[PDB]
C-alpha cells in the first residue's frame, strides 16, 4: 500500500517503456510494408494488359497498315493518339531497323512486315520481316 | 476510438481525406475520381450527388452549382415540393461524403473537421460547424483552407514568421497572407479574384485556336460542342505540358482537322497577362499588412492549375525565392484538415528514427553461399526467423555463421558471427529442424537464435556493434556490391548439389 | 488494364464517328471494326442515370454524342449524348 | 546448413462450435499431409461449410 | 466416409501474407495467448443439448 | 502379408497383399508407418497399416 | 518397406504435486533426444529427486 504506491508506479513506468518498444515495433512493421507492396503493384501493372495488347495488334496492323485524301489525313489522330495510347503504358514496336537483328525479338534488316508489339521486358508477336 | 476525418468544400473544389499511420493520406470517391465535386441534385424519392448528379444537371431540372456563395447568407431556394437552405443541401454534401468516407475506411468517422475561408467570421464559419454536423458527421473544429494547408505541411517546429498563401479555386483566385504567434496562427491579409483560374485558361487556349482556325480556313469552331469538348480536353492537355513541357503539340485532328504544334512562350504571352490580376491581389495584401515583399518568413502554391510556371516565374522575380512545392497542391485543403484532426484526438510527439537497417543478413549455406533474411532499408524494431536443416545425414552439431552486405558469397562478405550449437539426434540429412531468429531490436544490437525443434536445445548469440564504423565505408560496399556486377559465377557452387550421391 | 480502354477511347470514338477513292474506306472492316473484337475479349461492352448520358443539352435519353464503354463493371472515360428535354 | 520450408504458420479449420482447430502444426516441413475426421454439428445436418 | 462424396477446393498461397504479418501475428499469439479464455465456447458446448 | 515359418517370403503361404498411398514423398526411414495384426478367437486376422 | 525402432512407450517423470509429464513422446523414433526445464518443488527446496 505505503511503497505498493512506489509499486504500481514501477508497474507503469515498466509499462512506459513496455509500450512505447509495443510502438516501434510497430512503426516498424508498419513502414515496412511499403518497399513490398510498392514493388508488387509494380509487377502487377507492368504486364497483364498483355491480352489487351497482343489482341490490339490486328487492328492496328490494319491503321498501321491500310478525293478521300481529306479523310486520310483524318487518320492523324486515329493512329496518332493508338501508338500514343501504347505509350504513357509502355507497348512499344520493334525499332532495330537494318542491324543483327535479334531472332527472337550480310543479315541485316531489309524491311519489316508486321508493326512491333512489346510491352515492358518481354515479348509479344513477332514481325514477318525482310 | 475513430479517426478525426478531413473535409474540404472549395466549390467545385472539394475533398474528404484521412491519415493512416505516418502518411498524410488523399481519399478517393465513388467515381474514379481521385476527387468528386460539389454541387448535386435532387429527383422522385431518390437523391443523386456527385459528378454523377453533375451530368444529370444541364438535363434535368435539379443542379446546385458552386454554393460557396450561399453560405452564412439569408438565401433561399424554391425547389420542387419544399423550399432548400445551403444547409440542408450542404448536409447531403456530406451525407455522401459519408458514404464514401465508409465505403472507403470500414473503420467509420463520425468525428470529422473542415476547411473554410480566412476572411470568414462568426456567421458563416459557423455555419460550417452546424452544416458539419446536419449531415450527421460532428466537427471537432473548423479550420480555414490557407492556415489549414499551412498547416498540412505545418509551421509550428520553426520560429516566428510571416507567410502569403497562394489558393486557386476552380475559376476562382485568393492568397491569404499569415503570421506565426510561436504556435499560433492568425490569418493576417486577404486578396484574390472571384473568377479567375484553371478553367478560364482552357479558354484562351480554346480561344485563340478557334480564332486562328478561323484564321485558316474560314471556318468558325464554337458552334460545335464535341468539337468544342475536344478543344477542352486537348487544349488542357497543351497547358499542363507547358507547364512541365519545353514544346509541344496538339493531335486534334479527323476534326471535320487541326494539327498544330503547341508552343510555351505563345501560350505563355497567352497567358502572361492575368499573372499581373494576381500581382494586384497580392501587393493589396503586401499592404492590408503593411509589410513589403521583403518581409516575409516562408510562402506557398496552392490550387489545381498553379502546376504551370506562369505565377512561378512572375513570382521569383517578385518575392526573391522559390515556394514550398512538396505538395500536391490540387486536393492540399483536404489532408490539412486532418493534420491536427489526429494532433488532438491521436497520437501525440514523433521521433521516426533507425527507421533503415544497414544491410542486408543472412548467413553461412552450403559453405558460405550467403542467403538473406534481413535485407537492407528495413525499419529497425523488427526480427525475422528462418530454419535450415542438415548438412549432411548424421551431423553430430551445427555451427552457425553469419554475414552482413549483398554480395552472394563468404569473404566477398563480412564475418559477423561465429558460434556452434552441439547434440543434434543422429539422422538422415535434411530433416532435423534447426531454427534462428534474426532478433533485431530498434537500438542496434542484434539478437540471434538457432535452436533444434526436437531438441529444443536452443544456442543464440548477443553481437555488439554491428556497425562500430561510419556512413561512406559501408556505402562504398553498397557501391561495391554494384562494381562487382555478376561475382553469380558461384553458381558453380550452385551445380555443387552434386553433394547428392544416389 | 481498363487504362488502356479510358485514354484509349478518343482515337477509337474518333474512327468510330467516320464509318475512285471511294473503295478505300472499305479498309475499315479491319483497324475501327477488329479493335471492338479484341477490345471486347478483356470484357469490354459499350435507363440513362447517374451522368450515363453525358448531357451536352421527356424523362428518356435521346442518342449518342460520342459514345462510351463500362469496362464491365468499371468507369474510366465518359460518354456524350443529348437529351429529349 | 541449408533450406527446405517449414510452413511458415499453423493451418487449420474453423472447427464446429466456432474455434479454431490446427490441422498442421506451425513449423512443419516440405509438403506433407495431414487427415482427421469431424462430424455433424446438429441433428441431421444437410451441409457443412469448411473456411 | 460412407457415401463416398468427394467435393474439395484448392488453396493458391495468395492471400495469406508472409512478410512481416506472420511474425507478427504469432507474437500476437504470446502477448495474447490468455486467448486460452477461448474455452468459453468449449463451455458452449451448452447448445450440445441438442 | 505371409504366413508360414520360413525366412524367406517365396516359401511362405501368401495369405494377402495390400498397400498404403499418399505418404508424403520423403527420405527413407523417416516416415512411421504402424502396420498391427489382430486375430479374434475365430482364427480370423485382420491387418491394419497406417501412417 | 523396413522397420524402425520405434520407443515403443513413451517415457518421462514425475512432476510435482504430482503427476506424470511426457518428455518423449510415444512412437518417436530411432535414437533420438529431448529436453525440458521446471523447477524447485518448493520454497528453496532443499533437494530434487528425478523418478
Amino acid at each position: 500500500e505505503l511503497a505498493a504506491a512506489k509499486a504500481q508506479i514501477a508497474e507503469l513506468e515498466a509499462k512506459l517503456s513496455e509500450m512505447e518498444h509495443r510502438y516501434l515495433r510497430l512503426y516498424a512493421d508498419f513502414e515496412n510494408f511499403r518497399r513490398r507492396t510498392r514493388q508488387e503493384m509494380e509487377a502487377a501493372e507492368k504486364y497483364r494488359a498483355q491480352s489487351l495488347a497482343s489482341d490490339l495488334l490486328p487492328v492496328l496492323d490494319n491503321f498501321e497498315r491500310a478525293q478521300a485524301k481529306s479523310i486520310l489525313q483524318g487518320m492523324e489522330m486515329v493512329y496518332r493518339s493508338l501508338v500514343d495510347a501504347l505509350k504513357k503504358e509502355g507497348v512499344e514496336a520493334i525499332e532495330a531497323v537494318g542491324k543483327p537483328f535479334d531472332p527472337y525479338l550480310p543479315n541485316t534488316v531489309v524491311e519489316e512486315l508486321q508493326k512491333g508489339y512489346k510491352l515492358k521486358d518481354r515479348v509479344l508477336r513477332p514481325a514477318m520481316v525482310k | 476510438m475513430s479517426k478525426i476525418i478531413g473535409i474540404d468544400l472549395g466549390t467545385t473544389n472539394s475533398c474528404v481525406a484521412v491519415l493512416e499511420g505516418g502518411e498524410v493520406k488523399v481519399i478517393p470517391n465513388p467515381e474514379g475520381n481521385r476527387t468528386t465535386p460539389s454541387v448535386v441534385a435532387f429527383k422522385n424519392g431518390e437523391r443523386l450527388v456527385g459528378e454523377v448528379a453533375k451530368r444529370q444537371a444541364i438535363t434535368n431540372p435539379n443542379t446546385i452549382i458552386s454554393i460557396k456563395r450561399h453560405m452564412g447568407t439569408d438565401y433561399k431556394v424554391e425547389i420542387e415540393g419544399k423550399q432548400y437552405t445551403p444547409q440542408e443541401i450542404s448536409a447531403i454534401i456530406l451525407q455522401y461524403l459519408k458514404s464514401y468516407a465508409e465505403d472507403y475506411l470500414g473503420e467509420p468517422v463520425t468525428r470529422a473537421v473542415i476547411t473554410v475561408p480566412a476572411y470568414f467570421n462568426d456567421a458563416q464559419r459557423q455555419a460550417t460547424k452546424d452544416a458539419g454536423r446536419i449531415a450527421g458527421l460532428e466537427v471537432e473544429r473548423i479550420i480555414n483552407e490557407p492556415t489549414a494547408a499551412a498547416l498540412a505541411y505545418g509551421l509550428d517546429k520553426e520560429e516566428d514568421q510571416t507567410i502569403l498563401v497562394y489558393d486557386l479555386g476552380g475559376g476562382t483566385f485568393d492568397v491569404s497572407i499569415l503570421e506565426l504567434g510561436d504556435g499560433v496562427f492568425e490569418v493576417k491579409a486577404t486578396a484574390g479574384d472571384n473568377h479567375l483560374g484553371g478553367d478560364d485558361f482552357d479558354q484562351v487556349i480554346i480561344d485563340y485556336l478557334v480564332n486562328q482556325f478561323k484564321q485558316e480556313h474560314g471556318i468558325d469552331l464554337s458552334k460545335d460542342k464535341m468539337a468544342l469538348q475536344r478543344l477542352k480536353d486537348a487544349a488542357e492537355k497543351a497547358k499542363k505540358e507547358l507547364s512541365g513541357v519545353t514544346q509541344t503539340q496538339i493531335s486534334l485532328p479527323f476534326i471535320s482537322h487541326l494539327e498544330m504544334t503547341l508552343t510555351r512562350a505563345k501560350f505563355e504571352e497567352l497567358s502572361a497577362h492575368l499573372v499581373e490580376r494576381t500581382m494586384g491581389p497580392v501587393r493589396q495584401a503586401l499592404q492590408d499588412a503593411g509589410l513589403t515583399p521583403a518581409d516575409i518568413d516562408k510562402v506557398i502554391l496552392v490550387g489545381g492549375s498553379t502546376r504551370i510556371p506562369a505565377v512561378q516565374e512572375a513570382i521569383k522575380r517578385e518575392l526573391g525565392k522559390e515556394p514550398h512545392k512538396g505538395v500536391n497542391p490540387d486536393e492540399v485543403v483536404a489532408i490539412g484538415a486532418a493534420i491536427q484532426g489526429g494532433v488532438i484526438a491521436g497520437e501525440v510527439k514523433d521521433v521516426v528514427l533507425l527507421d533503415v537497417t544497414p544491410l542486408s543478413l543472412g548467413i553461412e549455406t552450403m559453405g558460405g553461399v550467403f542467403t538473406k533474411l534481413i535485407e537492407r532499408n528495413t525499419t529497425i524494431p523488427t526480427s525475422k526467423s528462418q530454419v535450415f536443416t542438415t548438412a549432411a545425414d548424421n551431423q553430430t552439431t551445427v555451427d552457425i555463421h553469419v554475414l552482413q552486405g549483398e554480395r552472394p558469397m563468404a569473404a566477398d562478405n563480412k564475418s559477423l558471427g561465429r558460434f556452434q550449437l552441439t547434440g543434434i539426434p543422429p539422422a538422415p540429412r535434411g530433416v532435423p529442424q534447426i531454427e534462428v531468429t534474426f532478433d533485431i531490436d530498434a537500438n542496434g544490437i542484434v539478437h540471434v537464435r538457432a535452436k533444434d525443434l526436437g531438441t529444443n536445445k536452443e544456442q543464440s548469440i548477443t553481437i555488439k556493434s554491428s556497425s562500430g564504423l561510419s556512413e561512406e565505408e559501408i556505402q562504398r560496399m553498397i557501391k561495391e556490391a554494384e562494381e562487382n556486377a555478376e561475382a553469380d559465377r558461384k553458381r558453380k557452387e550452385a551445380a555443387e548439389l552434386r553433394n547428392e550421391a544416389d | 488494364a481498363q487504362s488502356l480502354a479510358s485514354d484509349l477511347l478518343p482515337v477509337l470514338d474518333n474512327f468510330e464517328r467516320a464509318l475512285q477513292a471511294k473503295s478505300i474506306l472499305q479498309g475499315m472492316e479491319m483497324v475501327y471494326r477488329s479493335l471492338v473484337d479484341a477490345l471486347k475479349k478483356e470484357g469490354v461492352e459499350a435507363p440513362f442515370d447517374p451522368y450515363l448520358h453525358q448531357a451536352v443539352m421527356p424523362n428518356t435519353v435521346v442518342e449518342e454524342l460520342q459514345k462510351g464503354y463500362k469496362l464491365k463493371d468499371r468507369v474510366l472515360r465518359p460518354a456524350m449524348v443529348k437529351v429529349s428535354q
